[PDB]
């Protein structure tokens, strides 16, 4: 007799536009902490092979936030 | 810095200024000058600058080891008084700096714990009333991170010789940990005792490949932590041991044990790491501490039968293993000079059965004793044994 | 960090924009504790004001990993490896560091304090004992404090893990997950472990990280 | 341990290599000493515990050198 809370969280309603909102952050944390070599070459290959379809929108988010996770964890201050 | 080795040239610097004069250019340099530091920028007033404060460190260096050698002769003649020593003294201009930091200014420094515990040089109130210790520090500080090769090198080892010669002072021990105004590599003002310093050149996090340093580094500990016997001056060395111990002293020293990458000098460094944890495990605490950790587990032994460098095999690798000794006896049962089941769970053996208390009653050597002398032919008192004691048997 | 609502209505009942590990109070749960850097700030659930940051400039460790917890009795803190007293705001003992990481826990016996591989004591601070298969791993013990779980933070993570025992800390089991171990948690009635652990090779380009449910006790 | 050296009859002591071939060389010495080198602790022994007549009566024994 468990009842899961009902989902009354910040909810997320523009999704073309809280990417937009938090793409550019997503970009504003991975300069902060890397050098711009990886983040446009890695931005071309999934651009070379998702496009301008979200496919790789939502995909770099995947990849930003799996590396920037990993990089806060491993032990590196910054990377 | 060549002529302080005459000792008529030493005795009209005091009689002007001095250090007044010399300690004041350290204090006007604009590369120490955290305030003014980000003002001048050309290439002329740095180089020339970070020249400056290096050849002014070597003049320092050059007056106390001259005078450790004035006062030296005013403890050997004025304590012993003809034991062990000639009084002979016309006052000649004789060069006796004793030229040598790496066996004899070295020595000096060893030998001055058996002085009066209460010094008075005029080369330490001078100092000290000045309080540029802290500036001194503050030279260490700045100049650990250049990385541009303005001889840095040589201006930390220089500086840190300056140190370990005015460190047999007491209290001058007892300010290197109290000011504490510094600057660190976050481009920011921060405040932390001295002794984390020079623990911290003591390990290699900064001057990464320089091992002089490291031996340079290791004089200024061993100089508060390994000291005399002798409620206030054994104090003393007891606040200086609660601030070696604070100040994550006892990682670093393990660390400097076990030292391998500079094979040349492999084994002074492991020696004079060796020698602060004797002096160290006199306190109280740190015999517990240190008696848990894995070097009394086990490979304190290992260090010690491996021989690394075999061309000091005779020479420090055998001084190594006599100062190691020392440790083995300081945090365990005491065993009084002798060589035996040197391991740690083989030592507490050896204390329980050389304190047992081992009995036995009378019957059991006359009956042993009877049974040899019927054996051995020789009769006519087994019989007459019967007569002081029972026999059991025939 | 957030603390958010669970009852039936989802919210962030109280916000924190600094602290990068929150962690409440063991018996009586009104107080939340969280650490950013070296600072550690003590907050309560009813109002979420800061009650006491605790922080002494002349005695931090300075570990990487900082997070201060407080002992199941409610009243001692390990900051930077220092203890704190929250009767009166001030600081017991500073540890010895060895390992550049690792803050410290509690055990759960409220009688010693388990830094990375030193175990130390609460009166009279000795270090009683020093487990070196402790050796930089994460620690969850179970909810009656009878075993330590141990996973490795070592770069691969976690190749197995470490089973311990809570009295004499003799080692029970390393049992090899082939996969890089990412998080560790266990019930509180002793019959699942949760963990996170990654597929294909040590990739940081692409992380299939999944979650493996053991039973305790089967083989 | 025991096949590539000196045959330690499954002791153990002085695990060693070293220390090894020491063990075998002091097992296998031939340790021999006088009569006299005991009789005389005997002796000593004897009067020192108080049981004195045997003593003058080890004398008819062998020679006594001390009273």
């Amino acid at each position: 007799m468990e009842q899961a809370p009902e989902d009354q969280g910040p909810q997320r309603e523009p999704y073309n536009e809280w990417t937009l909102e938090l793409l550019e952050e997503l970009k504003s944390e991975a300069v902060r902490h890397f050098p711009r070599i990886w983040l446009h070459n890695l931005g071309q290959h999934i651009y070379e092979t998702y496009g301008d379809t979200w496919a790789g929108v939502e995909a770099i988010i995947r990849i930003l936030q799996q590396l920037l996770f990993i990089h806060f964890r491993i032990g590196c201050r910054h990377s | 810095s060549i002529c302080f080795s005459f000792r008529a040239v030493l005795e009209l610097f005091d009689r002007y200024d001095g250090l007044r004069r010399l300690v004041n250019l350290i204090s006007t340099l604009e590369i120490l000058n955290l305030e003014d530091q980000g003002a001048l920028l050309s290439d002329d007033e740095i180089f020339a600058s970070r020249q400056t404060g290096k050849h002014t460190c070597m003049a320092l260096r050059k007056y106390f080891e001259a005078h450790l050698a004035i006062k030296l002769e005013q403890v050997k003649q004025s304590l012993q008084r003809t034991e062990g020593g000639i009084l002979v003294h016309p006052q000649p201009p004789y060069k006796a700096c004793s030229y040598t930091h790496e066996q004899i200014v070295e020595m000096m420094e060893f030998l001055i714990e058996y002085g009066p515990a209460q010094l008075y040089w005029e080369p330490a109130e001078v100092f000290l009333k000045l309080s540029c210790v802290q500036l001194l520090l503050q030279l260490i500080s700045i100049a650990c991170n250049w990385k541009t090769y303005y001889a840095r090198n040589d201006t930390v080892r220089f500086a840190l010789d300056v140190l370990a010669i005015l460190t047999v002072v007491p209290k001058i021990q007892l300010q290197l940990a109290e000011s504490v105004d510094v600057l660190d590599e976050a481009g920011s003002t921060v405040s932390t005792v001295g002794i984390s310093i020079i623990l911290g050149v003591a390990e290699g996090e900064f001057f990464i490949h320089d091992a002089e340093i490291q031996k340079s580094a290791l004089q200024i500990i061993i100089n508060c932590v390994c000291g005399p016997d002798n409620k206030s001056s054994e104090h003393t060395l007891a606040k200086m041991w609660n601030v070696v111990q604070s100040n994550n002293g006892i990682k670093v020293l393990l660390s400097l044990l076990s030292i391998k990458m500079p094979i040349t000098d492999a084994d002074q460094i492991r020696a004079l790491a060796c020698k602060a944890l004797v002096g160290l495990s006199r306190s109280s605490t740190v015999r517990q501490i240190i008696s848990k950790l894995p070097l009394f587990s086990s490979c304190q032994i290992q260090q010690l039968m491996k021989e690394p460098v075999l061309q000091d095999k005779r020479s420090d690798h055998v001084k190594f293993c006599k100062y190691a000794a020392e440790l083995i006896e300081r945090v365990s049962g005491k065993p009084l000079l002798i060589g035996t089941d040197v391991s740690l769970a083989r030592l507490q053996k050896a204390d329980v059965v050389a304190q047992s208390r081992i009995s036995f009653p009378e019957k059991e050597l006359l009956l042993l004793i009877r049974n040899h002398l019927i054996s051995k032919g020789l009769g006519e008192t087994a019989t007459v044994l019967t007569k002081e004691a029972d026999l059991p048997m025939t | 960090s957030a603390l958010w609502g669970m009852k039936s209505v989802f919210d962030m009942k109280h916000s924190f924009t600094e602290d990068h590990y929150v962690e409440f109070s063991k018996h009586s749960q009104d107080r939340v504790i969280g650490t950013k850097g070296d600072i550690a700030h003590i907050y309560d659930i009813q109002t979420g004001n800061k009650l006491l940051t605790l922080f002494n400039p002349d005695l931090a460790n300075n570990y990487k990993r900082n997070c201060a917890t407080f002992n199941p009795t409610d009243d001692l803190v390990l900051n930077d490896g220092v203890l704190w007293d929250v009767r009166s705001a001030q600081a017991i003992h500073k540890f010895d560091k060895f390992n550049m990481n690792i803050s410290g826990v509690f055990h759960p016996n409220g009688l010693e304090v388990i830094i990375n591989t030193e175990i130390w004591d609460l009166r009279t601070f000795h270090l009683l004992h020093t487990v070196p298969a402790l050796d930089q791993c994460r620690v969850v013990f179970n909810h009656t404090g009878t075993v330590m779980y141990g996973a490795m933070l070592q770069s691969p993570f976690g190749s197995s893990f470490r089973t311990f025992n809570a009295t004499d800390y003799k080692p029970i089991a390393t049992i090899d997950v082939k996969r890089n171990i990412f998080d560790l948690c266990t019930d509180t009635k002793d019959c699942y472990l949760a963990v996170i652990e990654n597929q294909g090779s040590m990739d940081a380009l692409n992380m299939d990280t999944v979650c493996r449910l053991y039973e305790v006790g089967r083989q």
